[PDB]
């Protein structure tokens, strides 16, 4: 371990030490874009970082190289760098050249200092060793996962690192290989960064509304890859809201009160922004429970409807306008007449604020409205670092609303959510119908080659959501075995794919043993070791590990090595 | 030689709209076919792997001017063509090129091809 969850006060009275000063801004904060769960930590540093007058800059980085080539900018008065939703699975210190012998002053008497520290906070579980324990430098704010589940491969780094007859060899090759069997593993994540940044806040005693929303809704970004990881989380986040709401319930609304509440919040999409068909209709869970992409789908959800006695009329109603004699039975009527379709896992319970007057809204939505806004908020290597800057000026629309006072953008956000989750339908329907996913034995292929809309893929995000979409799918599809599949989508303008390996995941609330033990994606180091041969053009710098951009001509035997590649 | 062996035969059964060449594309059109199915699977599984580029290398000549991204589809383009010089086995040769080019996954009219 190297910052437990005890001593995160520590790590942030180093930070105030090092860099409180008014002088200058010698804080630089360096956020992943394309992430919700790093934007609300990035918030909630932003805001605590303003209580404390802390001065800062915040700088979202979309990929490794532009993180090598700001730190190359990076100026040496700045002693203190936090790096934001990525760096915890890579040598940073061999990636970013850092060689301790040029940032330590006042060696001298058992202790070090260095002239610049620079924290990790991500969540990926594959811990680089040399970060977490053979560094000082890189400072890694760990969630419990080493202390606990690293002591074997902390006994194989140590031990290696000291040493440098028979038995001496054989044991360091059986120690080499704990090392071995610790690497060659999937990336999962099994926290929210929101939530470690909460609890630091919990240990500082700035926790207050706006924090505990901005972690609901990191949290909350969780709910669709990595529901466990949502489901561990979620008593806390019950606790908390019961902890901080005032003790003046039942009381009048007033134009000033904002009310974090626990209801029923049905696991449908943008239910309260849109009509109730509209809702069923596109959500992904009724999609993969009744198959709606098929024309025998959409008589199954009207038939769903005239069962409840609920009008296509009233149904297809704006949610606001619908009659409140349909709106307040929601409950007891999903309750008769939802398990009937297997849609009982509809039902669910959620956190939703409402700001005065404004009208409710839960954080499922909001974190759908940030993702619209992060995606579609606003010859070869220059047109895609157009993308990238295209794609970090997104960034800060989603930043900008998270304000309370932007709802004209978090509106606007809502609208282009909507419109996404059309275009997914869309291509999803066509993808389905032309059977354009190739089942294999080791991958389930996929390549969309023309179509409409199809510069809306070049985005990881919305190639991550339409990915979500097909998985989601054949998740519930008993026949269709687990096993891992493969989107790209090729970029005419530079003629280039967007490879994006995925991971298959079980169907969602069914809890069983093998339920338990979590999926890891491989794609990461097959794509890396057959980058390393073979020289193809392949780009890998993303922070998400499993997507490489890769040339037109070259796809093909990129695909034809990874099918000869065992590692996945 | 398959032109010359397919007039031979036109002159001795007899012995522009239509001459003597009308199906010497019959002779060689199936061994052509697998070798370039061949050629392009050898291609694939060499066209990344280094100590096979100074193979797959465009040459640069006074005249070059056209990007080639498939060395392969170049050749099967250049005996395509030197194939469709032929007026009276248009059709034929159309056939033969659409097959050809369905190894590549490439439309019969693509500008690539």
């Amino acid at each position: 371990m190297y910052y437990g969850i005890s001593q995160f006060s520590e790590a942030y009275n180093k930070i105030l030490r090092n860099s409180s000063s008014h002088s200058s801004c010698q804080l630089v904060i360096f956020v992943s874009c394309l992430n919700i769960d790093a934007l609300c930590a990035t918030k909630m540093l932003s805001l605590l970082f303003k209580k404390q007058l802390v001065q800062s800059q915040i700088v979202p980085i979309f990929g490794y190289s532009e993180l090598r080539r700001h730190y190359s900018q990076l100026d040496d008065n700045i002693n203190s760098l936090l790096l934001v939703g990525f760096g915890g699975v890579i040598d940073l210190e061999a990636f970013l050249e850092i060689d301790p012998q040029e940032y330590v002053i006042d060696t001298d008497s058992g202790e070090q200092s260095f002239r610049r520290d620079i924290y990790v906070l991500d969540a990926h579980r594959p811990w680089n060793l040399d970060n977490i324990f053979g560094s000082q430098i890189i400072q890694c704010f760990d969630d419990g996962t080493v202390d606990d589940t690293l002591g074997e491969q902390k006994e194989a780094y140590y031990k290696l690192l000291e040493l440098d007859r028979k038995q001496r060899k054989k044991q360091i090759h059986e120690y080499e290989g704990v090392l071995e069997e610790y690497y060659s593993q999937g990336t999962t994540v099994v926290n929210s960064i929101s939530a470690q940044i909460y609890s630091l806040l919990s240990a500082i005693g700035e926790t207050n509304l706006s924090n505990l929303w901005l972690n609901i809704l990191g949290t909350t970004s969780l709910d669709i890859a990595y529901a466990q990881v949502y489901n561990r989380l979620y008593p806390l986040l019950q606790d908390e809201v019961k902890r901080l709401t005032p003790s003046s319930r039942n009381s009048v609304k007033t134009p000033d009160t904002l009310t974090l509440n626990i209801q029923p919040d049905y696991y449908l999409f943008l239910l309260r922004h849109s009509s109730l068909y509209d809702s069923f209709y596109y959500s992904n869970y009724v999609n993969a429970k009744l198959s709606l992409w098929n024309e025998n789908g959409k008589k199954r959800l009207h038939k769903m409807f005239a069962r409840m006695g609920i009008p296509l009329s009233t149904a297809q109603e704006t949610w606001l306008y619908m009659d409140h004699s349909i709106k307040r039975e929601l409950g007891i009527i999903f309750d008769k007449n939802l398990d009937r379709y297997g849609l009982q896992d509809i039902i669910r319970d959620g956190f939703v604020r409402t700001l005065g007057y404004r009208g409710s809204i839960s954080a499922s939505e909001f974190v759908e409205a940030l993702t619209a806004l992060l995606e579609v908020g606003n010859n070869s290597a220059q047109k895609l670092t157009n993308l990238r800057k295209r794609w970090v000026s997104n960034f800060w629309l989603s930043w900008d609303a998270l304000d309370d006072r932007k709802v004209e953008l978090l509106n606007r956000g809502i609208q282009l959510a909507q419109d996404l989750q059309r275009a997914i339908f869309n291509t999803g329907v066509a993808i389905l119908e032309k059977k354009l996913i190739k089942h294999l034995r080791i991958y389930r292929l996929c390549v969309l080659q023309d179509g409409p809309d199809l510069d809306l893929y070049r985005n990881p995000l919305t190639l991550l959501r339409l990915g979500n979409w097909l998985i989601e799918c054949c998740a519930e599809s008993e026949d269709k075995q687990l096993l891992p599949m493969v989107l790209a989508s090729i970029d005419e303008n530079t003629d280039t794919y967007l490879v994006a390996g995925l991971t298959p995941r079980y169907p969602r609330g069914l809890d069983t043993i093998h339920t338990k033990k979590p999926i890891l994606n491989n794609f990461s180091m097959a794509f890396q070791q057959i980058t390393a041969e073979t020289d193809a053009k392949v780009r890998i710098d993303n922070f998400e590990s499993s997507i490489i951009e890769i040339r037109r001509e070259d796809l093909s035997p990129f695909l034809e090595k990874l099918t000869l590649s065992g590692l996945l | 030689d398959s032109m010359l062996k397919t007039k031979q035969s036109y002159l001795k059964l007899n012995s522009s709209v239509e001459n003597s060449l009308n199906g010497f594309s019959h002779l060689f059109s199936k061994p052509l076919m697998k070798r370039v199915k061949k050629l392009f699977k050898n291609q694939q599984e060499f066209i990344l792997d280094p100590q096979y580029e100074a193979d797959y290398v465009i040459p640069v000549l006074p005249g070059s001017h056209l990007n080639v991204k498939n060395p392969l589809l170049e050749l099967v383009k250049s005996l395509c063509h030197v194939m469709l010089l032929s007026k009276s086995t248009i059709l034929e040769i159309r056939t033969l090129r659409k097959e050809l080019l369905k190894i590549f996954e490439l439309r019969e009219f693509a500008k690539v091809a």
